[PDB]
């Protein structure tokens, strides 16, 4: 029941539907209200939600006091979250039943062994200078589009690729995102792309020798069906969303894989690193920090010379969104 | 019903105390029990075995051209198969590999049927540069393994293994009638393809009695290797079968000596390059011959020559150790020193030989069991 | 092991016998030309395409070579049993896609299943 | 953190040491005890953790040997002295055997280095070896059990060096090659400490330092399953792989094998 | 005579060969194709006599040892000493000059091919192969008095310490006792 | 420019944290291993691109 087949929802067995449209608060769609009269008179046995962490919102909550259910079980893998709403999640649904031990999990040999990293980049003084400088929220492209870091990161996506790894590469603020995928040539998802066009590119993505590596912006911070992947690659990822790199880390796990975060030295990257670190330390993983990259000049890497560093100033401050 | 909806387990009711204290047994209990996790058995599998003089077909069409393992298939095939070579030559005394290449319609034979690790290791590094052309031919392949194990003596094992690369095979002739003649000849086929399942093949495979399965990726390949590696059982007793072959001493030369007699080693000879007139090395028994290589073939007399500790390693098979007796400490009334280790006796368990009755502590009858394999009491 | 659908079959519309028939199901049953057309077209790929599947361990890839099989209204037409393997994922690949799909299932099919 | 091992066998067999000291030569077993005493102080003077363990092979069995000096090297040298007089004055010859029984000697000298191998701290690696000192002739009828002690040395990684003095054995000198030990022959008996000294004290990584003679001319001749002799060229079954000096109809032990 | 010229030709070291054995009348033609295509009770007294000895035992230190025997045993494990021997055939890869080298190559193949037919040959069990192997010994016999002999003066001449001519001394004489023993046994046989 | 690469490289590859490592690096280092152990911990910590 997500208005896109509509396959008969009326007199079934197991129903599966999604959030934000059992608990609309606009005019709802004819067939869509009548499929919702019928399921709000019918008890439901055993209600399951998705994604739980994000259950405590303004509108989800009351997703479960509309419908009529016995058992209500919730599943996730990420229970951190901000605004110490979690709390509420103990009355609104039930006590926290079970917590899986990641470290003897991975023990087993059925959980991918990732070697997790932090390895920063020092920021280059063409752009430090206007970092400090600025204050306003302007400051976010600045350490985002760092050249050492894109350095750092176009060594990294070589070096994996000369060995045939799958990568994927997470990175907010998609303005930055475009000129860091369209140096490379390489693919990325927009987000507001298109449906087909991210399906297929998911698609041939695993099956294809020829790409092995893609770049997503926020869009893989969900449940998805990404295909196995061994090194993930995050850059400028959301402010201290201890949720979103884990499950940027539940991407990759399926030392068999291995992911990497670049963050820029002296700047809020650091602590938001650190903070946003805090909930995969008591899961028992350990960032190793790595300040120096094996052959950094052993081959060609972008932004060789001061000349197109200093370019990049004016189109990284050609924004001016105001 | 299901078995979770019932009750919850509590492990944690293993532990109890009576003493306020008496934590320390059961710890030292579990400790114990963590102990002898083994089956007192290395392989615990086939505990015997046969000669085998093995066929490997390599395609060598375009389709080897494939990047589907990195860098392409026909570079990943070799390395697998050079690594398969060394560690069925480990596992085997006196077996033999034969290599078959296919190649536009026809099999060459690149290596002959031999015992020598590093000549097949040789020609399969030298075919790594070779040119992928052509389709591959099954039926030459086989007419020409046949062939070869035509003579072969019964009582060996007469295996050919293939790999199919192409989906496509073109034959001369009929091929069931070849697959029929295989039968008679009692010639087992086992076929690992790469791209997918070939009806030919898993009907060679079926009715050769081989086995036929496709890779998935590197690891399956690998996996695949290692499971053929083994031996094949065999029967209890077949015919007269024996071979006449030798024991070379590793005999050295020294200037000290008058009899300090420099030698061309027989396979050096062959070379390009000098071959090495070293001082000594391994001398035919039956006509002095010097070769540097082993086991290795004597080439003037047809001699084999093989190393005795080789064939001595799979001895203890045929006389496997005992399991000694377990009996507590308290039970038992003589000496409180282990019979191996000299260590006193504190376990709760004392293990006693059924032979000469000496006394073995855990760790060693742990060490007898898996690493001697022999009871050092009945060594006296 | 593959079939392949080059195309849509569509009928000759000549020989004024097939628009006979559609010219009385349009004034009798009030049925679409372009409906039933589309339904004996889907009709007829569906009967020819399926007789590759006989039996439980029995195997095989479908492919058609068509962007108008692309459209809803076709696919819609297609037996129950196959438009649950149709994924969305796949509905207008190329060609290379399609064959690195195909070579990915035949590789994986090929292991043994119990029954 | 190095910790080295040092298991010491001497062959202790009674007729070789009457018949040197009938022969009234320079050299008796009490120099040869002696030397052994000093290379095990030596030993244990090369390191505070190095362990010290001494093994006697008689006809009987194998016994375990362990004022202005080192105080445990007092009471070592005292309990190594002890122990000998005990052995030799209580060696009573009941029988006809006359071979020593090196091969138990060396699964007892397996088996205490397992054993002390678990006591060591996690932290070290406690690297072991083993030195034999050979007197009497060389024994074929245990041939197996030697090339079991050999196999399981190599295993478990653990050095054997060989020190014949009289006459060259085989089994030793397949020893010292298969686990990378050194064999050496005595030329000159009363010498017999300055080469321990020279050859056998330091450790493999030592030995990598050092130079050291070449091998000897390694023989592998094996043994007939029905004669337990040395053979040049043998029948070997195909099945069992077990060796035969002439050609039979059936197999021996696949006849017994069902 | 075409069709053998050329095979000759394709391969000079069997030219050489070939010449190495018909032209110098070792072997005929006809055959070089044709393969082509304890004691008493004293032991217990001794055994009494050191348990005796060794009953009253006491260490000592001046005796293990002496500066004598010390020198002479670093003498002989100093660098080209009897067990450091460091000659083992100095510079063999420049000694014996490569002319001979190849030479002795040559005759190795040589002698190598002759045992490999002669131990095919072996064992003879038809009359058939009687004649063969002594027409394999005498061109044996007659391959060695044309090559080795003068290989042996030339070694005399330029006066080698190399003994190259001894390993292949050794596998000639191993095949001539080989066969006098076999013709013994075919002796013994009629008896 | 090929002084640009030069100055571009010098500035990035030593700017914070190796002014003081490779000083340290230079001051240390006298004594030899300690034990080969160290090399092998080494490796297994490393990420594979440190280890080319
Ligand atoms: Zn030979
Ligand atoms: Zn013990
Ligand atoms: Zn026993
Ligand atoms: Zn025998
Ligand atoms: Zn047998």
């Amino acid at each position: 029941f997500t208005s896109d087949a509509k396959d008969k929802p009326i007199g079934c067995s197991v129903a599966i539907s999604t959030y934000s449209m059992l608990g609309h608060t606009t005019k709802r769609s004819w067939e869509a209200e009548r499929v919702m009269e019928w399921l709000k008179t019918q008890e439901w046995g055993l209600m399951i939600l998705d994604e739980v962490h994000t259950i405590p919102a303004k509108m989800f909550r009351r997703v479960l006091t509309i419908v009529q259910a016995h058992c209500k079980l919730g599943l996730t893998a990420t229970l951190v979250r901000e605004d110490d709403k979690i709390v509420d999640l103990n009355f609104l649904i039930g006590p926290k039943l079970y917590e899986a031990n990641w470290m003897e999990l991975q023990n087993n040999g059925y959980i991918a062994k990732v070697q997790c990293a932090e390895v920063w980049c020092p920021m280059s003084p063409e752009f430090y200078r206007e970092y400090v400088a600025i204050k306003t929220k302007k400051r976010i492209l600045l350490y985002t589009m760092n050249p050492n870091k894109f350095r750092a990161c176009q060594f990294l996506i070589k070096f994996h690729e000369r060995r045939n790894d799958k990568i994927i590469v997470f990175a907010d603020n998609v303005f930055a995102l475009k000129e860091y995928a369209i140096r490379l040539n390489k693919p990325y998802i927009y987000g507001p792309t298109s449906q087909g066009e991210r399906m297929q590119i998911l698609q041939n993505f695993k099956h294809n020798p020829k790409i092995n590596t893609i770049f997503i912006s926020k869009v893989g911070d969900t449940s998805f069906d990404l295909p196995e992947a061994n090194v993930l690659i995050q850059i400028s990822s959301h402010g201290g969303s201890r949720r979103q790199e884990a499950q940027r880390l539940g991407r990759v796990l399926r030392y068999n894989a291995f992911f990497y975060s670049l963050v820029s030295q002296d700047t809020q990257e650091m602590a938001y690193s650190t903070k946003r670190q805090r909930f995969l330390v008591d899961q028992g993983y350990s960032f190793k920090v790595i300040t120096k990259l094996a052959g950094m000049e052993e081959e060609d890497l972008a932004f060789s010379t001061k000349e197109e560093q200093q370019q990049l100033l004016q189109k990284v401050l050609a924004a001016t969104d105001l | 019903t299901k078995r979770w909806e019932g009750g919850y387990e509590r492990t944690w009711e293993i532990l109890k105390e009576d003493e306020s204290g008496s934590l320390k047994a059961t710890i030292e209990d579990i400790l114990f029990k963590a102990k002898r996790k083994r089956v007192f058995e290395h392989h615990g599998q086939v505990r015997l075995g046969m000669m085998r003089h093995l066929y490997v077909v390599v395609d060598g069409s375009r389709t080897m051209e494939d990047q589907d393992l990195k860098p392409n298939r026909l570079t990943c095939t070799l390395k697998l198969l050079e690594y398969f070579v060394e560690e069925y030559f480990d596992q085997n005394p006196i077996s033999q590999i034969g290599i078959i290449v296919t190649k536009s319609k026809r099999a060459e034979k690149l290596t002959e049927l031999s015992g020598n690790p590093r000549k097949h290791i040789t020609s399969l590094k030298k075919a790594v540069d070779m040119t992928c052309h052509g389709e591959p031919s099954l039926y030459n392949s086989l007419s020409i393994a046949m062939q070869t194990l035509k003579h072969m003596p019964g009582h060996t094992s007469r295996e050919v293994l293939i790999i199919f690369s192409s989906l496509t095979t073109c034959d001369p002739s009929n091929i069931y009638d070849l697959i029929k003649t295989l039968k008679a000849a009692k010639i087992r086929v086992s076929v690992i393809g790469l791209s997918a399942e070939v009806r030919v093949c898993t009907v060679l495979a079926r009715e050769t009695g081989g086995t036929y399965h496709v890779i998935l990726d590197e690891s399956h390949y690998k996996e695949l290797l290692t499971h053929h590696v083994s031996p094949p059982p065999a029967s209890s007793s077949s015919e007269c079968s024996l071979i006449r072959m030798g024991f070379p001493q590793h005999t050295i030369a020294s200037l000290s000596d008058q009899d300090a007699k420099p030698s061309f080693s027989m396979a050096h000879l062959d070379g390009n390059t000098e071959p090495g007139l070293t001082l000594g090395g391994y001398f035919c028994p039956q006509c002095r011959a010097k070769y540097c290589e082993l086991p290795v073939e004597c080439k003037i007399c047809g001699l084999t020559l093989v190393s005795a500790p080789h064939l001595a390693r799979s001895y203890h098979h045929l006389f496997p150790l005992d399991a000694f007796q377990e009996i507590p400490l308290e039970e038992y009334n003589g000496e409180r020193f282990c019979y191996g280790c000299q260590g006193e006796l504190k376990d709760q368990h004392v293990y006693v030989c059924a032979v000469c009755q000496n006394v073995f502590c855990v760790d060693c009858d742990v060490f007898v069991h898996d690493s001697l394999h022999c009871c050092p009491g009945c060594i006296h | 092991r593959a079939v392949i659908m080059f195309g849509v079959p569509y009928v000759y519309t000549q020989s004024r016998i097939l628009k006979a028939r559609l010219e009385y199901l349009r004034d009798q049953f009030q049925i679409r030309e372009n409906d039933f057309l589309t339904f004996d077209a889907m009709r007829h790929a569906a009967q020819c395409v399926g007789r590759a599947i006989r039996g439980k361990t029995d195997y095989g890839l479908m492919v058609f070579a068509d962007k108008r099989f692309a459209r809803g209204d076709k696919r819609g037409k297609l037996p129950r049993w196959i438009q649950e393997h149709l994924t969305d994922a796949n509905l207008n690949l190329t060609v290379d896609e399609g064959v690195q799909v195909a070579k990915y299932f035949l590789r994986q099919m090929a292991q043994p299943f119990h029954r | 953190d190095e910790l080295n091992l040092l298991v010491i066998v001497v062959d202790a067999n009674p007729i070789w040491w009457g018949k040197q000291a009938l022969k009234e030569s320079q050299f008796t077993l009490s120099k040869c005890i002696d030397a052994v005493m000093v290379l095990g102080n030596s030993h244990l003077f090369m390191n505070r953790s190095n362990k010290l363990a001494v093994i006697a092979s008689h006809i009987q069995e194998s016994r375990f040997l362990y004022d202005g000096k080192y105080e445990l090297l007092t009471s070592a040298n005292e309990v190594i002295v002890e122990e000998i007089k005990d052995l030799m004055t209580k060696s009573d010859i009941k029988g006809q055997h006359t071979e020593t029984l090196l091969a138990g000697s060396l699964a007892k000298a397996l088996c205490y280095i397992h054993r002390m191998n678990k006591e060591v701290k996690d932290n070290q690696e406690m690297k072991s070896r083993i030195l034999v000192i050979k007197a009497a002739e060389d024994s074929a009828l245990q041939y197996m059990n030697f090339m079991n002690v050999i196999f399981a040395a190599q295993k478990q990684n653990i050095l054997i060096d060989a020190c014949v003095l009289d006459s060259d054995s085989g089994l030793l000198q397949q020893a010292c090659d298969i686990t990378g030990g050194l064999y050496l022959k005595v030329p000159q008996m009363p010498s017999l400490l300055q080469y321990l000294l020279w050859v056998f004290l330091p450790d493999q990584d030592q030995r990598s330092q050092l130079i050291l003679p070449p091998p000897v001319h390694v023989d592998y001749r094996a043994a007939c399953f029905c004669h337990r002799n040395l053979i040049e060229i043998g029948y070997v079954c195909s099945v069992c792989l077990s060796i035969f000096c002439n050609f039979s109809p059936i197999c021996t032990t696949c006849e017994t094998a069902f | 005579l075409e069709e053998k010229n050329r095979m000759l030709q394709e391969d000079p070291v069997l030219f050489q060969l070939y010449k190495d054995l018909v032209v110098s009348q070792v072997i005929s033609a006809e055959e070089f194709w044709a393969n082509r295509l304890a004691t008493s009770q004293d032991i217990i007294n001794s055994f009494q006599s050191i348990r005796q000895e060794m009953e009253a035992y006491t260490p000592k230190l001046t005796q293990v040892l002496s500066s004598s025997a010390a020198s002479s045993t670093i003498t002989a494990l100093s660098p080209g000493g009897a067990l450091m021997q460091g000659g083992t055939q100095q510079a063999i890869n420049q000694m014996v000059p490569n002319d001979i080298q190849s030479e002795l190559k040559h005759l190795y193949v040589a002698v190598g091919e002759l045992l490999r037919h002669f131990w095919s040959c072996f064992p003879v069990n038809t009359p058939f192969l009687e004649e063969k192997v002594v027409k394999m010994k005498s061109n044996l016999e007659r391959f060695q008095v044309t090559k080795l002999c003068p290989f042996q003066e030339k070694i005399r001449r330029q006066y080698l310490s190399t003994n190259l001519v001894s390993h292949i001394e050794e596998m000639l004489q191993t095949a001539y006792n080989k066969l006098h023993t076999w013709q013994s046994r075919r002796l013994m046989k009629k008896t | 420019g090929t002084s640009s690469q030069a100055e571009a490289a010098r500035i990035l590859a030593a700017s914070w944290p190796q002014n003081r490592e490779d000083e340290e690096k230079q001051k240390l280092k006298g004594g030899p291993k300690k034990t080969k152990r160290e090399k092998k911990a080494a490796a297994s910590h490393l990420f594979p691109f440190e280890k080319l």
